[PDB]
């Protein structure tokens, strides 16, 4: 496989903040480590001694739906370095560390988790990274963290709820800028377990359009997860920033 | 400690009947380490955990990985009943029953995880 | 920046006063060209994007000095037709867009209140004070200014309104509480000198509510006593002082501040044969306090500070003075 | 028709006064959306009327834990008493705009003359508070001491930790970094002792042949002075260094009498005794770390401590990364971190997973379940001998 | 009119201070 | 005088610098759980350990005394950040371990400082000429790489110029690249004042004078009632001449040009 000690070279991706480290027989995806010299959940990481403090961390697509979508080929992921990201469904903070490593020190990641022990893991990794704040609250009630979340630019939504579109609709009505980017990860077996997945995805896209989003891209991230889709949409506009 | 606890009125026995059906269909992993490895390999569709366990920290460590991977989990109140339903001749405290692309068990799986998602 | 088109209005408003000053013999034409150029530079600095409260205050000071200069020149040239009302109106306009642009600057708010109080504008002063208190509610200086000027006017109900909202807000520091007790006892002294109030129970109530505040220290209660000990010529002053001492004795028994109020209690309204009698009583209390089991360095620093306050007065005997020095030096 | 509006943020709560209120029929219009975007056309709508900051982070924590639960705080009631015109709603009311419906009901119940409009119900006040949340950095910057980012960061951490009770059962960082220190300075103790052993056996070469236990070597080269000034049982030291009268000190002194190494200088002896003082200070710190780390391990994870032993148990904790990761791993992953040896290894991995999850997921853990599992491992150690 | 800060009554009294001060001035 | 103490003391100094850096980074991560903004305020790790010592927990911050280790305009922000920070509360029973590791790293720093003073005194004892030329630390580095004093003295000046840069040297010599201009000599005092190509010129001249001074300090005899001011005579003369050559090389003027008027005439 991609064994420890192999030499890889690290080139930039098409997206900002993401890199692709290619070498030998396996090309993998990575992000620049915010706190160098320590892994979060025991991942392989990439050390380069520049002509020390520079380390990159490998982004598992089978573990995180954002890296699955990036390897599927989204047109954009909306999170440049220095952009505020509201993460909904921040279960234990595995992919939230990579989103925080994307947005860098001058950005901010507001990671909302509902369960408490996942909240403990999230508060530990947000003790390590000083740009992710942890919010242990229910994402169905965004009146709880309206003191904490300012108007963010991107929303990531990886909640597996049947009322997912309403949750994202009220969270984006409260905390998203005009023309706000978001990526929602739809799991068809949790939305509607009886209906076919393409019909489930079209119904969820139509519900987002009723909840005032304008959808611009959609990919079924198929070689990494079954019956999952990632829908990219812009809030209240057609272009992303302005 | 076990907040998605299953209640009495014909949900525990629906769970254990679906468990026995999947154990006949050979689509079921038994014991805490096998449930953990199945959830971490992502093939799991639902996971049943006993609540009568001597100290409960085992079936407390499994819900963290289940919440991280977003699969449904539910507590049945008897590990002896869970082992009898699986067909083990030992008491089983954790049961994870996986996904396959073509079966008729998956309808029971889907209705069961809809009831479990309503329970949470 | 539409600043040229924005300042055109203020210059066109200030023009007819300059026409009146030119048609009188008060300012000559070259001086009026200088006034035009200086007001134009000031307006284009004031209405700029990146501005400052010191810039607004420089413009206010220039317009106010121009009003004073024209007043001197008008009295010298013996004209009574020219009035200062247009200059006061434009100075109020400068101050209103100043507090619009920078509302978080208490130096500019206090300069606005000083100007409105100086040109006899009491109702306007009260409105400016209300806006300043709404923007800076944690400012004990603004709250005491409001309450003390309402007490100086004599509307004691309005002074109590400002002071009770101020003590509702400013609860971190004791300062506004001490000033409210000072104002209430000054009202009590005014009610005495005009000759309920006969009991004078309001500073005792202030103390009883102040007992549970986040600043409630023995040093804070000593500050309460150091406020109360002034103007002892009253009726219930011994009642108030004795209640403060028994409160501090029942709550902080062996603190050096409580031993200090045990020292300095019986010298309330003394200036005179009752002066050294109570001094001998207090020095007996002080000697018992120095020998007693208390932090002697802290109590000695308190007593040498109070003894500097003692040594600040003349008209005493030299034996008493040298025994204060002898008891001072070994501390 | 709105008159004032509340707006609560992490630095404090400020209430704005609207002038030239928003059009309610054309709220979904592109020109009005562009007006709500641009600050130059929304600051005409809002004018900052009052600001109340917190006194401390404790007051901010109490503020969130009242406001999110719904109940209004006494200082919010204070600032509303100060800023709103005192009325009762019989002939004239004041419309306030608030973000939450329960807070709306409570402000209306505390002040009968103030009709509150919630942002969850009314789209006008929703769009208006949305614009204020958009431009909230610039509307406050004349009195915004510092920033809002670190305030929101620290306040979200304080709120989440008060909701979770994080610090009362998160304790493993001391253990894992103490293991890192213990290994690093054990290596440094051995390296400095090897260095002082070579650089003092250059002067007196009999001490390496006659004395092992390099910490005691550092102690005897701290106390020995030079080669010339030896006497056996002078004062306070050698009797509790080792055997005193008939065993060791005579042998060191006859080694000094037959000794042939190079004569050392005073400043070089000063530097060698400084290095030995350094090494023995690090050894004393190692024994202090071992005692304190045994006590901390018995406070945190006593079952793993009794089934494994505290050094190897805390090594396993540090290599897993945390107790939560150690508990989330199954038993085969804990194996990753003949036949009878592998069988006992698998059994030990199973019982160590059970001990890790028991010691982790307790609030303040116990001792007797680890005692039971250690007795089970002992009776299995007795069980494999019969065969 | 929210021009000035009106004197407090028993309706707009918040804290124990304002309650006790208004009680004393009512007994006056 | 024997130089095995020189090579052992400078290897010990390098290892002490490494271990002190890693223990100081460890006490930074070890106290950053209780007070994280202090690591951003104080970037110097010795003063960080001193503040961890003197300042207790964050609760003891208005009653602390800190002006003895670092002056104010630096350490009023530490009291402000101790009031406004967001680190979690730790018990005093763990602050004993944190304060005691700060004790350890401060003691390691004091020992390293007295080891540097000892290295300076022993270098002025062994080789006064070279110590008068470049100084005790760079002299000890040269003695360390060559092995001994009489082993450094057998080297040409071109060797002493590029001691320590040997990897780049032999890489360049085997691949026909351009060799490095200097080695250990770069971190001396007298080559650090130059700038541009005068740096390499002063490195050549300084390496030649170092070769002469090391040969003098390793082979010349003295009547043993010889003062140090006359034992370091070659070093004094070479340093004065070499500073004169450095200031000539730095005061070389720039090229003249045609001064043109506004027309171009």
């Amino acid at each position: 496989g991609a064994k420890a000690g192999k030499k890889v070279i690290v080139e930039p991706h098409r997206h900002k903040g993401v890199f692709v480290a290619r070498g030998g027989k396996e090309d993998l995806l990575c992000t620049a480590n915010l706190v160098p010299g320590e892994s979060v959940y025991g991942e392989k990481r990439i050390s380069v001694e520049t002509p020390t403090k520079t380390e990159y961390r490998i982004w598992n697509p089978f573990r995180s739906k954002l890296a699955a979508g990036i390897l599927g080929g989204l047109e954009t992921i909306y999170m440049k370095p220095g952009s505020k990201v509201l993460y909904l469904g921040a279960a234990s903070g595995t992919s939230v560390s990579h989103v925080a490593d994307i947005v860098g020190p001058t950005g901010a990641v507001y990671a909302v988790e509902f369960s408490h022990r996942s909240g403990r893991d999230l508060i530990n990794m947000a003790t390590r990274r000083t740009n992710v704040i942890p919010i242990v609250e229910d994402a169905r009630k965004p009146m709880a963290y309206r003191m904490l979340v300012p108007m963010v630019d991107v929303i990531f939504a990886d909640v597996a709820q049947p009322d997912q579109a309403r949750i994202v609709g009220i969270n984006a009505r409260l905390f998203l800028k005009q023309g706000g980017g978001l990526l929602i990860s739809i799991k068809a077996s949790c939305i509607d377990s009886t209906a076919p997945p393409e019909q489930v995805f079209a119904s969820e896209v139509q519900k987002l359009r009723e909840d005032k989003f304008f959808p611009k891209e959609q990919l079924t991230l198929e070689p990494y997860e079954r019956d999952h889709a990632m829908v990219s949409c812009v809030y209240l506009q057609k272009e992303f920033e302005g | 400690a076990a907040w998605p606890k299953a209640e009495d009125p014909a949900l525990v026995q629906e769970l254990l009947d679906c468990v026995q059906q999947a154990s006949h269909y050979r689509q079921l992993k038994k014991g805490a380490n096998e449930t953990t490895k199945s959830v971490n390999r992502g093939t799991s569709e639902l996971v049943i955990l006993a609540a009568d366990t001597q100290p409960l920290s085992i079936v407390l460590h499994i819900p963290l990985i289940c919440e991280e991977k977003n699969v449904p989990y539910v507590y049945v109140p008897s590990k002896v009943a869970l082992g009898r339903a699986c067909g083990v001749s030992r008491a089983v405290i954790a049961v994870s029953l996986t996904s396959n692309e073509a079966s008729d068990l998956n309808s029971k799986i889907r209705a069961l995880r809809d009831k479990v998602e309503r329970l949470a | 920046a539409w600043v040229a088109d924005k300042a055109r209005f203020y210059l066109e408003r200030a023009a007819p006063e300059l026409r009146e000053w030119e048609e009188k013999e008060i300012f000559t034409k070259d001086e009026i060209r200088n006034l035009v150029a200086k007001r134009s530079d000031f307006e284009h600095l004031v209405l700029a994007p990146g501005t400052k409260p010191t810039d607004f205050l420089n413009y206010v000071n220039w317009e106010r000095s121009l009003d004073r200069l024209r007043a001197k020149r008008c009295a010298r040239l013996n004209i009574r037709s020219v009035t200062s009302h247009a200059s006061q109106a434009r100075t109020f306009g400068i101050f209103e867009r100043a507090v619009l642009k920078h509302p978080g600057s208490i130096e500019l708010w206090l300069a606005y209140l000083e100007f409105a109080a100086q040109v006899k504008a009491t109702k306007r002063w009260r409105r400016i004070m209300t806006r300043a208190l709404r923007l800076h509610p944690m400012n004990a200086s603004l709250w005491t200014l409001a309450g003390r000027r309402a007490a100086q006017n004599g509307d004691m109900q309005r002074a109590r309104a400002h002071f009770l909202r101020g003590c509702r807000f400013c609860t971190r520091e004791p300062t506004l509480w001490l000033e409210y007790a000072r104002c209430e006892m000054d009202w009590l002294a005014r009610m005495e000198a005009k000759k309920p109030a006969l009991s004078g129970a309001i500073p005792i109530a202030v103390f009883d509510v102040a007992r549970k505040q986040p600043f409630w220290g023995p040093a804070a209660a000593e500050k309460f006593f150091d406020v109360f000990a002034k103007f002892g010529h009253l009726s219930c002053h011994e009642r108030i002082i004795s209640h403060v001492v028994t409160t501090m004795q029942e709550l902080f028994p062996n603190h050096p501040c409580t031993w200090s109020v045990h020292i300095r209690q019986p010298l309330v309204g003394v200036d005179t044969p009752a002066f050294p009698k109570a001094l001998r009583e207090s020095l007996a209390r002080l000697k018992a306090a120095l020998q007693s089991t208390t932090d002697r360095k802290a109590l000695a620093t308190k007593m040498v500070a109070w003894m500097d306050g003692i040594l600040a007065i003349e008209k005493l005997d030299a034996a008493i003075r040298t025994v204060l020095e002898h008891t001072k030096r070994s501390l | 028709v709105v008159n004032f509006l509340l707006f609560e943020s992490a630095v404090g709560f400020s209430l704005f006064e609207v002038v030239h209120q928003a059009d309610t029929v054309g709220l979904e219009l592109p020109e009005v959306k562009d007006a709500m975007k641009t600050l130059d056309k929304f600051g005409k709508m809002v004018k900052l009327r009052s600001f109340n900051p917190w006194t401390s982070a404790a007051q901010g924590l109490e503020a969130i834990n009242l406001i999110s639960e719904g109940i209004m705080p006494e200082y919010l009631k204070s600032a509303l008493e100060m800023n709103l015109p005192q009325t009762s709603g019989k002939k004239s009311k004041v419309v306030l705009g608030v973000a939450d419906k329960k807070l709306a009901g409570e402000i209306t119940a505390a002040f009968p003359g103030v009709q509150c409009e919630a942002a969850d119900t009314s789209e006008v006040v929703a769009a208006l508070l949305r614009g204020i949340r958009t431009h909230a950095n610039k509307l406050h910057k004349s009195l915004q001491e510092g920033d809002i980012g670190r305030a929101q960061l620290g306040l979200g951490h304080a709120y989440s930790r008060a909701k979770v009770k994080f610090s009362v059962h998160k304790n493993d960082n001391h253990i894992i970094q103490g293991i890192a220190t213990l290994d690093a300075l054990d290596k440094s103790i051995n390296q400095g002792a090897m260095r002082v052993r070579e650089w003092y056996g250059w002067h007196f070469p009999e001490l390496i042949r006659i004395v092992s236990d390099n910490i005691t070597y550092a102690k005897v080269v701290l106390a020995i002075g030079n080669k010339s000034s030896l006497t056996d049982e002078s004062v306070d030291d050698l009797a509790n260094v080792l055997n005193q009268d008939q065993d060791k000190a005579l042998a060191i002194i006859q080694a000094a009498k037959v000794s042939m190494g190079q004569d050392i200088s005073e400043v070089d002896l000063q530097m060698v005794r400084d290095l030995a003082s350094n090494v023995t200070s690090m050894a004393d710190y190692r024994r202090i770390l071992a005692e304190s780390l045994d006590k901390k391990m018995s406070e945190v994870a006593p079952n793993l401590q009794v089934i494994l032993g505290t050094p190897v148990a805390a090594r396993l904790i540090a290599h897993a990364g945390s107790l939560t990761n150690l508990a989330k791993y199954p038993a085969s992953t804990l194996q990753i971190l003949p036949k009878v040896k592998g069988r006992i290894s698998r059994y030990l991995a199973n019982k160590c997973s059970i001990a890790s999850r028991i010691d982790n997921f307790s609030e303040k853990p116990t001792r007797h379940f680890g005692e039971v599992l250690r007795q089970q491992l002992e009776q299995r150690l007795e069980w494999y001998a019969k065969g | 009119d929210a021009s000035e800060l009106q004197p407090i009554t028993q309706k707009t009294s918040g804290t124990e201070l304002e309650q006790t001060i208004l009680a004393i001035m009512e007994e006056s | 005088k024997v130089d095995v103490m020189i090579v052992h003391a400078v290897a010990l100094l390098d290892e002490l610098d490494k271990e002190l850096n890693v223990m100081a980074m460890r006490v930074k991560e070890w106290y950053g759980w209780h007070f994280p903004e202090l690591g951003k305020i104080l970037p110097d790790n010795l003063s960080y350990a001193r503040v961890v010592l003197a300042l207790g927990l964050r609760t003891n911050a208005p009653n602390a005394d800190l002006s003895e280790i670092l002056p104010p305009e630096i350490e009023a922000a530490v009291k402000a950040a101790a009031d406004i920070s967001m680190g979690t509360e730790i018990s005093t029973e763990d602050y004993e371990n944190i304060k005691l590791l700060a004790v350890q790293v401060v003691e390691r720093s004091e020992y390293r400082r007295q080891l540097a003073e000892y290295l300076q005194n022993r270098m002025k004892a062994i080789s006064p000429n070279m110590t008068e030329l470049i100084g005790a630390l760079v002299g000890a580095r040269l003695i360390a790489h060559s092995g001994s004093l009489v082993n450094l003295a057998k080297n040409p000046g071109s060797t002493i110029q590029i001691l320590g840069a040997e990897k780049a040297l032999f890489r360049a010599l085997k691949t026909k690249h351009a060799t490095p201009k200097y080695g250990i000599i770069y971190h001396a005092s007298l080559v650090g004042q130059a700038s541009g190509p005068n740096k390499g010129k002063i490195a050549r001249q300084l390496a030649a004078k170092i070769a002469l001074s090391v040969r003098t300090d390793a082979f010349e005899d003295f009547p043993e009632n010889a003062d140090d001011e006359t034992r370091a005579a070659v070093g004094i003369q070479a340093r004065a001449k070499l500073e004169n050559n450095l200031r000539l090389l730095e005061g070389k003027p720039l090229n003249k040009g045609v001064a043109l008027g506004p027309n171009g005439i």
